[PDB]
Order: C-alpha cells, then structure tokens, then sequence
C-alpha cells in the first residue's frame, strides 16, 4: 500500500558527513509530514525531526539542531536526511516514517521504512582471520566451531562445508573489539563422523572479497 | 519533556496465552498513546491508537487500554507472528517519545546448557594472540553467567560474550564468550576454566583445559 523504502548500510569516519534517503511510495508524498527517528540499541526510539514534502516546512529535536538537516524532493518522492560532525554516538539505525492523526489532536506514525544502519568508525576495511576450533586432548556428540576475528566491516558470513551441515549450528553476532569486528560459530555432529569425514567452516567477507575454508583437523601432540 | 517507560524489557508467555504489555508516562498525555509491533526484521507496524483504537487491517486479538500516564497492550491469544518487540509513544507534545519497548518471546521447558571449551589454535599463536572459546548451547531461560578462571584467580579482562535471539524453532538460546589474551601471558598460565551456571542445576558447569597438557 504506502511503501516507503530506505537507503543501504553506511559506513562514516568520525567528523565525516552522511546523507540517507527515504523514497516514497502509495501515497501523495506532497500531504503527509514526513518523520526521521534514531534507533540506539539498549536505548528507546528517538525523534530528530520532520519535513513537510511541497513546502519544505520543517521542525526540528533542540538536540539535532545543527547536526541533522531535512530535506525533501517532490519530482522523485523522496526524503534526505544529512548527518554532520559525525561521532560514534551517531552510530544506530536511522527511521523514517509518515505522520497521520488518526484521532483529532493525537499524532501517530502509521507506515515505516525498513530502517537505515549507520556505523561510524575510524576503522579501514581488513580481512578477517579464521582459526579452527578442535577440543583438546568424549561423549556421542561433538562440537566444533571456527573463530572469525578482526574483520571490518560487517557482515561476514559463515557456513559448514559449502551449507551441507545447516543444523546443530550455532553463528553468533559479532561483538567490537578495538575498532575490529570478531564473532564464532558452532557446529554440532555425533562424535562417529568426525575425524573420519571432513568438516569445514567457509568465512565469507565480501568487502574484503575473501573467501576461507579452514577445515577442522583434531590437534594431536608431537 | 514527557518520558515514556517500559520497565519490563523481556517478557515471556506461550501460545494462546494472553499477555498485557505495559507503558507508562512521566504526565499526563490525556489519552493520546500509540502502540507500534517491530518485528526481529525490523518492520515496523502500527497497532493502537489513541490508547484503545485498532488500526485497519490489525487482528481482533489486539486491544489498548489505560488512561493518565498508565496505559497497558493486550494480545488475547498468542501466535508466533506476535512475537515481537512492542514500543508505546505519546502523541499529547513535542517532541515524539517513545517507550524503551518490550521484547516477547517464547516459553518452554527449562534445558541445561551444553558446555564446550576450546584451547587457542596454533594458527592463532603464531599471530601472537590467544583466544579461549566457550560455547553455552541451547539453554533455557536466558538469563545466564559465565565466569572466567585462570588457576585460582577470576578474570574479568579480555572476556567477550555474544547472545543468540531465541531460536524460532526449539525456543532456546545459545551463548558464546571468549577470552582474548597475548601469547605471553597465556604461557605464563596453566588452568584455563569456564564455568557456566544456570536455573537448571545448582551446581556449576565447568570445562577446563591445561596448556601444558596434550
């Protein structure tokens, strides 16, 4: 019905400067105000301003003031959103919604876009390490990973012998550590197949354009 | 400036069940409060407004209610598409405030979780680092800890955890942490312990292993 459809993952160095957009759909971009929100992940969501479409009439968070700016273009339908001076507290998903009183007096936001991930860092793309996780030195199952580490950005991906094995696995979210991205993921057999039949984990990291096979080989002594 | 607050960050029930989400406001916003569904794809949806009115085209299992600066969401019976984050916002003044949310999730039996630690690799040392995997799979509840041992002292530095959503499929959740060091200071140890302790069992899950060791 009224889509709205919102720009890509970005990445921004630190005093840098963004612009995301928000392309209408369904509806006449030139009646309904346009709303943007910013999304922290512990935190609550957090309103930054709005635009008129036709107008240009706008209003804006005492907080976002001189860091957001709000545009609109009629010809496209679509909305802009400029972020400057960045920092890592900018970084959060970025909404943007229609407002429509559904109720005389109230204010409610009744379609959305998908939501826009921003991530500011100082951080330059690097490959990301991939280490075999064998036990040392026994029950009927067993479990294996593969630990994927200092990458940036996200995402990397992560399969078991090229997705032959999709179940007792297990791939974690990554966490940041020092600017670099790290995560593990797992992978469950009954401990009859293995060291018998080979078992791999494939790292993908298509902003680096590597591709990892490390298969998982039981560490002995000597 | 108007504070809306959820105080219940997680929330748990079964199928069928009826479950009531709550929202509350730091003043009055007369009755103008707007309840919004945001699915783990990160739609976001429209459900309630102006505290007890249900949007077109949204199931008869949602109701509102509530008055002042309380104001509660009621789902009557619970399907899986209705598992979800749920977030009030006040449309009495400006600016717009939103609620913290509420995440829904599943409920089962309580399962204990599998424990495996894994020494650094010989790949990794060569980098000169050292990383001590633990993997704490399908476990539940969620709430969980983990704690590092190195011979008799704890370790709190060089520790990070990472959490899985709730599995859409067995309702558990899984639970990595890792210990990072430098090569030097893991070969100035022995003992490396990663106990897990949960609801399941009063005592402490402990894997283990020894560097000089095989």
């Amino acid at each position: 019905e009224v889509q709205l459809q919102q720009s890509g993952t970005v990445l921004a160095r630190p005093g840098a400067s963004v612009k995301m957009s928000c392309e209408a759909s369904g509806y006449t971009f030139t009646s309904y105000w346009m709303h943007w929100l910013k999304k922290r992940p512990g935190q609550g969501l957090e309103w930054i301003g709005t635009i008129y479409p036709g107008n240009s009439d706008s209003s804006y968070n005492q907080r976002f003031k001189g860091k957001a700016k709000l545009t609109a273009v009629t010809s496209t339908s679509t909305a802009y959103m400029e972020l400057s001076s960045l920092t890592n507290e900018d970084s959060a998903v970025y909404y943007c919604t229609r407002e429509r009183g559904l109720y005389y007096g109230g204010r409610s936001f009744d379609y959305w876009g998908q939501g826009t991930t921003l991530t500011v860092s100082s951080a330059k793309t690097t490959p990301p390490s991939v280490y075999p996780l064998a036990p040392g030195s026994t029950n009927s199952m067993v479990t294996l990973g593969c630990l994927v580490k200092g990458y940036f950005p996200e995402p990397v991906t992560v399969t078991w012998n090229s997705g032959s094995l999709s179940s007792g696995v297990h791939t974690f979210p990554a966490v940041l550590e020092s600017d670099l991205y790290t995560l593990s993921s797992s992978v469950t057999v009954p401990s009859s197949p293995r060291p018998s039949e080979t078992v791999t984990c494939n790292v993908a990291h298509p902003a680096s354009s590597t591709k990892v096979d490390k298969k998982i080989v039981p560490r002995d002594c000597g | 400036d108007i504070q809306m607050t959820q105080t219940t960050s997680s929330l748990s029930a079964s199928l069928g069940d009826r479950v009531t989400i709550s929202c509350r406001a730091s003043q009055d916003i007369s009755n103008y409060l707007t309840w919004y569904q945001q699915k783990p794809d990160g739609t976001v949806k429209l459900l309630i407004y102006y505290t007890s009115k249900l949007h077109s085209g949204v199931p008869s299992r949602f109701s509102g209610s509530g008055s002042g600066t309380d104001y509660s969401l009621t789902i009557s019976n619970l399907e899986q598409e209705d598992v979800a984050n749920y977030f009030c916002q006040q449309g009495n003044s400006l600016p717009p405030t939103f609620g913290g949310g509420t995440k829904l999730e599943i409920k089962r039996a309580d399962a204990a979780p599998t424990v495996s630690i894994f020494p650094p690799s010989s790949e990794q040392l060569t980098s000169g680092g050292a990383s001590v995997v633990c993997f704490l799979n399908n476990f539940y509840p969620k709430d969980i800890n983990v704690k590092w041992k190195i011979d008799g002292s704890e370790r709190q530095n060089g520790v990070l955890n990472s959490w899985t959503d709730q599995d859409s499929k067995d309702s558990t959740y899984s639970m990595s942490s890792t210990l990072t060091l430098t090569k030097d200071e893991y070969e100035r140890h022995n003992s490396y312990t990663c106990e897990a302790t949960h609801k399941t069992s009063t005592s402490p899950i402990v894997k283990s292993f020894n560097r000089n060791e095989c």
